């Protein structure tokens, strides 16, 4: 038989940011590219094959499905591919991190060079239960500041100078800076070796003499592995997870992004379609990586090797390297100019019958709306008190009320059905002007179905919108659920926001021609009569 | 409120906000993500700016509480109903042994 | 799903039988009304478990449990012999463990058949 | 901002909380910790953009209803 | 598989160290049998 | 996908996966969790282990620390503060993990150590004695001898017991060894500073003068505590036999065991030099000088280097003075060597004139074996025979010709022994990969480019030694993890194979997995014999 | 037939709020604990009673009421199993299968642990005992020896197309036994 | 995690405008899923409108759990809260 399948509603409680290690890139990967550059254009339909965008990754067209998950461009999440490169290359984003983690290490024993008592005091200072993010950066600054005071090492007799960037992406290690008159034995070996190699060639290498120590990214990849791993707690990294490891900040596997992320722009239906430059950059990475892996053992290396390897470093640095605007796109909204209407109430905006026919509202049928929704379905989409779509309870499809499905469709109307009715009188709608200054720029209103196609509204409410009408456009949004529709009419609508919160004064009140109409009635020289007072009392209500 | 007067600038939003995605809504990007991934921020989601990114309900305003529905059932119905179940196995298990 | 106590409250077969009997009187009957995907096992357990009483005990069950309390044996085999009814054979020996003896033959026969045939 | 704009169903796992495709984890190949939930689509593009480079924004989940 | 670069010299079966492996596995069995196990 | 080439554990864990796999196969799985946090963090208290394991309680953490302390797998350290609150702190002990690492070579060297009484006692008695010593930890005599019933041969253990602790291995228990190396120096460094009263400045400190001599003095006394001591040895009762006091308990010393294992590589170098007989007389002359030799690095410079130039200079100079002045190890005369005339004296002159640095510095006529001038040749003669064995002899030529001078340049290698542009570059790049070239650049431009720059190749030491040591520890961590792969395929076989104390498909399963379980130990012993040289200075 | 006490949380939709709480929770627990074999507990049948219910909590998404309960669902699982009644299903020269009909038909018993004086023939005759042999549809009182659970084998999604173009197999609740008693195996062998 | 009993409630006994809109929207979302109402409503539609009739009568079967920032549940039934 079958088994108990249990589910629990879960939610996100954190974001543990980390770096992908060498195993985690290969594990989530699908295929390796493995030396393909020409995109495999055989003369059938110019298709795609391995080493590039392919069905092993996602899709970028209507046909030619993925066959890892059988879906079109709308139903494929995308997949990754790993890219192993020989001579592991330096990471451009972790440049400052590599410099700060190389300043805190000895270059001989590959261990930390802070004293084991001050290590104990600063380590006890780190594990306080109340530590702010601005405080812990200061404690790590104190770590790197006190760590630039021990010239020798506590486990070996080697001396540490200073390490910085060669003023390129080259890490230089200027040694012998703290060494003065007191010559080290390693300084004696230095003098003897350089005197010997200048005795061999006293022609070229005499002018260049300040060339002490360099850090090869292949060499510091092998230097980050000799950690005691009890020292990977004062350097910022917390090495309790196997995704710790300062070695994992050097490129050994490049995660190729999915082709759903890589844009195939819709300036096409023309033959010989063009892609963007990101797949071209991946191709140009793969070509020089295979060129290094091939020419490592096949001839003229060293100048071409280091030139192409630094060119690969600049290529990876260019690959991930090169704004607070509107952004989000919202369904069920409109934008129309505005017009005067004081016959409309202050809590209403009159919506015309041409945009209150496509802006629908989803209503679930229940015991208290079966008498209305049947006639609403029968009236159809062209008659304004009507509906457009219909969703069944058992989820057959989203059947529209346009192609067939006459009178008999309203006859059944099972109790879980969801119709999409037209906008009617009394529906909660929110109403916006695009340069929104403060919180009185988005109010909520009731709807009213009218003639000619403008968003007319009362003028007692135009003062918070800063309306000077003269052909200005405004936006209109309808909520699409039962809970957000209540949070607009109760604490967001017009009648509950007669004040401004800036000072407490009434910001939304009587306006221009309603003031001079009150100064002329309440003027002292005005005396009325029952042929006039009755008409005045009947024109106000 | 932190013991130092630091305003609202590039170096000013780092006063208390541990939220990386809240600090990613500012200019000069591509440098706050890498040190957050290097120093391995735990980054518990609590601010409203990273609840609208993940689609979570905010803990201020309307979502500052919860409503629950009462069952209104008594303890007379929640009884361990029992009539001659363990009487057979209790007496003939500790007699003369 | 997370269990709390696995082996709790070892109940007999007739208790399950009377529970499923009293479960089908809350709604329409299974046999009287014969003339959602749950009544199947409800009518299949009550049909299969009543196959040994072919060709019923509340106070007789009390006298039977006192008679099982009169002499001592192991724990669950009392439940096994109060459910399987070993009467017209030597199947009681088949219940209690090896060594066919504990007590002699003219006593195992009567302490088998009177107890397992009175119920 | 979410339902009417970029509502997008996805599945994320509990242990080593990355995301897969509707039945499978793609990292832990046994794939029994799959939890299905909804997320904005721009957050999905942000997660894959961070995961394309060497950043792992791991999602830590918890149940809503505990006590 | 992927490693094809050559192998070191410590792999014949011309050993004559069969007693050492027996001492190894008997030490392992006597430590596993001991009171200080604390497994799982 | 098909990850089968061991990639999901490949790079994620060196230097602690070895320590977690040596204790998983011996002390359960709960000890692996509390030993994987002492290594990954360092010092953390009892409550810190409880809040860092996330799955064990105080009743579970404190129980497993006793099982590690009994095998001396955890160092103790108690501390205090300026306001009090004395608590207990735990360090990871690498000596106990090394005891769990070798574990059969301890009971291999101790068998081939005794004299004429051979193969009648040293297979049943002492093979259980030393195995109970290593397994149970600290052992006393009275609690152990009560296991045998009707001990008629109760004096046979005492003859092997008084002899074995006289010349080595057995030693008084860890009343000193659970203390760390750092705090034993730091508590001794502060008690000889605050107990000096106020005086004149005299270059403003002056007490770093006194505190760098006298503390070292009684530090040596602490170093004098785990040695041959007459407090337990040569106790003389009346009208009886010479016997040691069986009252206090006793354990093994991992300091004399390692210097006797160093003699194996010394015999291997002697067999590299000379063939049969002269190597044998060097063998017996070294085996007669084992228990009094200077040892693998003392705790004086294990930690606490206070950046002093004179200390780092004349620490290896005073070690030479320790080498020169022994109570009898320098006495390496002819009749003393032959007791356990001119022919072996001529062979010893061949040792003196062998000119690789062993058996030198013989000014009056009495010979001596130096060690500190022997350790770089010992560590380098085995490094040159691994690249020559695995990677190739041309790689050994291209690596050792870097060492012929200091920094041979690219137009000088191709002038030596092989032409250019064919396989010197591939071999040289492969040796760049294994940290034995250490390239350097000089530029001809303003930003240190690659086109206008030429290179310089110097083989830097202590970068090839540390990487190969880490690689050997890594492959040791490999070789015991694949042993745990056959345990999951024999969990339903070895558990059932205990009631016997045919189904012939089991004959190709049970007796087929046995040699695959023994050859990994037969190779692990050779891993041990190849790895030891990089941790003996 | 044990009384296992487990605890989970269930949902009640708003269109079933008109009933009382006990019958609603009991109806929502029966859709989950029908013929719905539990991982390593056995097969549940019905719900005995429910206890220590809590307040019905609700998230802003659904609108239904979520109640965490603690009930005592009856699970058909013998603790070791000694003697149980169930008749035969189909003759096979392997571990022979029986039917405890009405609940499930999955119980095997291996022939190698029975009497060694039997032989199966391909001429439709069953195992012949050292008198007459047994036939179809007759009550068999047999032994219970081994009962080992396998809960869920998940299936990879690109593997899910190699099993749908051309065309469950492991049972989640299987039992074994070993008949040893002289005369046991058929009802009419006695009397 | 501890629940404050009825005699130890320390918050305000009034109904906030933030907890008036959420209880009304939750009641209107329950009524739209065919829940039985408990008011004599005139024949109409829009569950947000007939939930206001229940709020004006105070016959909503909910309570408003008010969380303090350590876990201090403090039940606060709706009919106890006045408008
Ligand atoms: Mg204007
Ligand atoms: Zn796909
Ligand atoms: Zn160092
Ligand atoms: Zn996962």
């Amino acid at each position: 038989k079958e088994v108990v399948v249990s589910e629990t509603p879960k939610r996100i409680k954190g974001l543990e940011f980390s770096a992908l290690s060498a195993a985690d890139i290969v594990a989530q990967s699908e295929v390796e590219v493995s030396t393909r550059d020409l995109f495999d254009l055989e003369k059938d339909r110019a298709p795609k094959a391995n080493g590039a965008l392919d069905p092993k990754m996602g899709v970028s067209s209507s046909s030619l499905e993925c066959a890892t998950c059988h879906g079109n461009l709308a139903s494929c999440h995308g997949h990754f591919g790993h890219l192993k490169l020989a001579l592991p290359v330096f990471h451009i984003g972790y440049f400052k991190a590599t410099i700060q983690i190389l300043q805190g290490i000895c270059k001989n024993c590959s261990a930390i060079l802070l004293s084991e008592t001050d290590k104990r005091q600063f380590l006890h200072e780190l594990r306080r239960p109340g530590v702010d993010n601005l405080r812990r950066m200061g404690i790590l600054k104190k770590i790197l500041d006190q760590c630039k005071k021990q010239r020798r090492c506590l486990h070996c007799g080697a001396l540490n100078g200073v390490v910085k960037k060669a003023a390129a992406l080259k890490i230089i290690h200027d040694t012998f800076r703290w060494v003065g008159k007191k010559s080290a034995p390693e300084k004696d070996i230095w003098v003897g070796e350089w005197k010997e190699v200048l005795a061999h060639n006293p022609e070229l290498e005499r002018y260049v003499k300040r060339c002490m120590d360099d850090l090869n990214p292949l060499k510091t990849l092998n230097l980050f592995k000799q950690i005691k791993s009890a020292d990977c707690e004062l350097l910022g990294i917390d090495a309790t997870v196997p995704s710790g490891r300062p070695e994992t900040y050097i490129w050994r596997y490049l995660p190729a992004p999915p082709v759903c992320i890589r844009p195939s722009v819709m300036m096409q239906d023309s033959p010989a379609s063009n892609e963007d430059d990101l797949t071209v950059k991946l191709t140009e990475i793969v070509w020089t990586s295979s060129l290094i892996k091939a020419g490592l053992d096949k001839g003229i290396s060293i100048n071409n090797m280091m030139e192409h390897w630094d060119y690969l470093q600049l290529t990876v640095a260019m690959y991930i390297n090169s704004g607070n605007l509107s952004g989000k796109r919202v369904d069920f909204s409109g934008r129309t100019v505005i017009s005067p209407d004081p016959n409309l109430s202050i809590d209403e905006v009159a919506v015309p019958d041409r945009v209150a026919k496509v802006l629908t509202y989803p209503e679930k049928v229940t015991r208290y709306n079966r008498h209305k929704l049947q006639e609403l379905i029968v009236n159809g989409p062209n008659v304004h008190p009507g509906a457009n779509y219909l969703l069944k309870r058992n989820e057959d499809a989203r059947r529209n009320l346009r192609y067939g499905d006459r009178m008999k469709l309203a006859k059944n109307l099972q109790i879980g059905d969801v119709v999409e009715r037209h906008l009617e009188d009394g529906d909660v709608v929110l109403f916006n002007r695009q340069p929104s200054l403060h919180r009185l720029s988005i109010l909520s209103h009731y709807a009213k179905i009218r003639p000619w196609r403008t968003f007319r509204l009362n003028e007692c409410v135009c003062t918070p919108y800063n309306a000077d009408f003269d052909g200005d456009e405004m936006n209109l949004h309808v909520p699409q659920t039962e809970e957000a529709r209540a949070e607009a009419i109760n604490l967001m609508g017009v009648k509950n926001n007669l004040l401004t919160p800036k000072s407490g004064e009434p910001i939304i009140a009587a306006t221009q021609d309603f003031i001079t109409g009150s100064y002329l009635i309440s003027h002292k020289d005005s005396f009325y009569d029952r042929a006039t007072l009755t008409q005045l009392l009947s024109m106000m209500s | 409120y932190k013991g130092e007067v630091l305003g609202i600038t590039r170096f000013g939003l780092s006063k208390m906000r541990d939220s990386v995605l809240q600090l990613a809504s500012f200019e000069k990007t591509t440098d706050h993500l890498f040190d957050a991934a290097f120093y391995m921020k735990k980054d518990a989601v609590e601010g409203v700016s990273e609840c609208i990114i993940l689609g979570q309900t905010m803990s201020i305003g309307t979502g500052s509480f919860k409503v629950v529905k009462g069952t209104n059932i008594s303890e007379k119905d929640l009884v361990p109903k029992r009539c001659l179940f363990e009487s057979l196995s209790n007496e003939a298990a500790l007699k003369a042994n | 799903m997370k269990v709390l106590e696995e082996r709790n409250a070892f109940l007999s077969d007739y208790e399950v039988l009377k529970f499923l009997t009293d479960l089908e009187k809350k709604h329409l009957w299974d046999q009287k009304s014969l003339a959602p995907e749950l009544q199947g096992i409800t009518r299949n357990v009550v049909n299969y478990l009543s196959i040994n009483k072919n060709f019923m005990s509340d106070e007789s069950f009390a006298e039977l449990m006192t008679k099982l309390n009169s002499f001592k044996l192991f724990k669950a085999e009392k439940l096994q012999i109060v459910n399987q009814l070993p009467a017209n054979m030597v199947h009681l020996y088949s219940i209690v463990e090896e060594c066919d003896a504990r007590f002699d033959e003219k006593t195992i026969e009567e302490m088998l058949e009177i107890i397992s045939g009175y119920a | 901002l979410m339902i009417s704009s970029d509502a997008f169903e996805v599945d994320v796992c509990d242990k080593c909380g990355l995301m897969g495709y509707s039945g499978w984890c793609t990292t832990c190949k046994s794939a029994e910790n799959i939890i299905k939930m909804t997320i904005p689509y721009a957050a999905k593009l942000l997660f894959q953009e961070l995961l394309s480079m060497n950043i792992a924004p791991r999602l830590r989940l918890e149940d809503i209803f505990q006590q | 598989e992927f490693p094809s670069i050559p192998l070191p010299i410590n792999g014949p079966i011309t050993n004559k160290e069969r007693s050492l492996a027996v001492k190894y596995i008997n030490f392992g069995k006597t430590v596993k049998d001991g009171p200080f196990y604390t497994g799982s | 996908v098909m990850t089968i080439s061991s990639l999901e554990q490949r790079t994620l864990n060196p230097d602690l996966f070895l320590y977690k796999e040596l204790v998983k196969a011996h002390l359960g799985e709960r000890a692996a969790s509390v030993i994987g946090m002492l290594v990954a963090l360092g010092r953390l208290s009892v409550r810190e282990l409880v809040e860092k394991i996330d799955g064990m309680d105080v009743d579970s953490v404190k129980t497993t620390l006793v099982s590690l302390t009994q095998l001396r797998c955890v160092k103790y350290l108690q501390e205090t503060a300026i306001s009090g609150k004395k608590t207990t702190y735990y360090y990871y002990n690498e000596e106990g993990i090394h005891i769990l690492l070798y574990s059969g070579l301890i009971i291999d060297e101790i068998i081939t150590q005794m004299r004429v009484n051979d193969e009648e006692e040293h297979k049943q008695l002492v093979a259980e004695i030393v195995q109970n010593v290593i397994s149970l930890g600290s052992l006393t005599v009275e609690d152990y001898l009560s296991s045998v019933t009707s001990d008629s041969m109760k004096y046979t253990i005492s003859s092997l017991f008084v002899q074995l602790c006289e010349m080595g291995y057995l030693i008084q228990i860890s009343k000193l060894h659970y203390t760390p190396i750092e705090d034993l120096w730091q508590f001794l460094y502060e008690k000889h500073y605050k107990n000096i009263p106020r005086n004149s400045p005299l270059s403003d400190l002056k007490k770093r003068s006194q505190a760098k001599m006298n503390a070292k003095t009684d530090f040596a006394k602490i170093i004098n505590k785990p040695n041959e001591l007459s407090q337990i040895l040569t106790v003389d009762p009346k009208t009886s036999l010479r016997i040691v006091k069986p009252t206090v308990s006793l354990t093994i010393n991992l300091d004399r065991f390692m210097k006797g294992r160093r003699s194996k590589q010394l015999i291997n170098l002697a067999k590299t030099r000379v063939g049969s007989v002269t190597a044998q007389v060097y063998k017996i002359a070294l085996r007669l000088t084992e228990q009094k030799s200077p040892k693998i690095r003392d705790p004086l410079t294990q930690t606490g280097l206070l950046q002093d130039l004179e200390e780092a200079k004349s620490f290896q100079d005073e070690a030479e003075l320790v080498e020169e002045k022994t109570p009898g190890l320098t006495f390496n005369a002819i009749d003393l060597a032959r007791h356990l005339a001119s022919l072996i004296n001529s062979h010893l002159k061949i040792l003196a004139s062998s000119n690789f640095p062993f058996l030198n510095e013989t000014k009056p006529g009495v010979y001596y074996v130096p060690y500190s001038k022997l350790m770089p040749v010992l560590k380098s003669s085995v490094y040159e025979y691994v690249i020559a064995s695995t990677l190739g002899p041309s790689a050994m030529r291209l690596s050792r010709c870097i060492r012929d001078n200091k920094l041979v340049s690219e137009k000088i290698i191709n002038s030596t022994a092989l032409m250019k542009e064919k396989d010197i570059r591939s071999t040289l790049a492969s040796l760049i990969r294994y940290n034995s070239v250490e390239i350097q650049e000089v530029p001809r431009t303003a930003d240190r480019s690659a086109s206008r720059a030429v290179f310089l190749f110097r083989c830097k030491e202590t970068h090839s030694y540390n990487f190969m040591r880490q690689n050997l520890e890594w492959n040791m961590a490999n070789l015991l993890f694949k042993k745990e792969k056959l345990k999951q395929e024999n969990s339903t076989l070895l558990k059932k194979a205990n009631r016997d104390d045919l189904l012939p498909s089991e004959l190709n399963q049970l007796k087929m997995v046995n040699e695959r379980e023994l050859n990994v130990f037969a190779r692990l012993s050779r891993l041990l014999s190849l790895w030891e040289v990089f941790q003996m200075a | 037939f044990i009384l296992s006490k487990i605890a989970d949380l269930v949902r009640i939709p708003p269109d079933q709020f008109h009933r009382d709480t006990i019958s609603a929770i009991t109806h929502q627990l029966n859709n989950k604990f029908a013929n719905k074999i539990i991982p390593n507990v056995g097969l549940c049948i019905t719900i005995y009673d429910l206890l220590t219910v809590e307040e019905g909590q609700l998230k802003p998404g659904d609108g239904s009421s979520y109640i965490n309960v603690t009930f005592r669902a009856v699970v058909f699982k013998p603790f070791l199993g000694e003697i149980v009644t169930g008749w035969i299903s189909k003759c096979t020269a392997e571990g022979i299968k029986v039917s405890l009909l009405g609940i499930f038909d999955d119980i095997f018993i291996p022939q190698n642990m029975l009497f060694e004086g039997c032989y199966y023939t391909p001429e439709e005759s069953a195992w012949i005992w050292p008198k007459l042999y047994f036939d179809v549809n007759e009550k068999i009182r047999f032994r219970i020896e081994r009962e080992v659970f396998v809960d869920v084998k998940p299936k990879s999604p690109k593997e899910r197309e190699l099993e749908e173009r051309a065309q469950e197999k492991p049972p989640a609740y299987a039992l074994l036994g070993s008949c040893q008693t002289d005369g046991m195996g058929l009802v009419s062998w006695w009397e | 995690e501890k629940a404050i009993p009825k005699d130890q409630r320390a918050t305000t006994p009034y109904m906030t405008k933030y907890e008036r809109a959420r209880i009304l929207g939750t009641r209107a979302l329950q009524i739209s899923m065919n829940a039985p109402v408990f008011v004599d409503l005139e024949g109409e539609t829009d569950p947000l409108r007939i939930a206001m009739k229940e709020l004006a009568e105070k016959k909503i079967p909910l309570v408003i759990r008010r969380y303090l920032p350590d876990g201090s549940f403090e039940d606060w039934s709706v009919e106890e809260l006045i408008v």
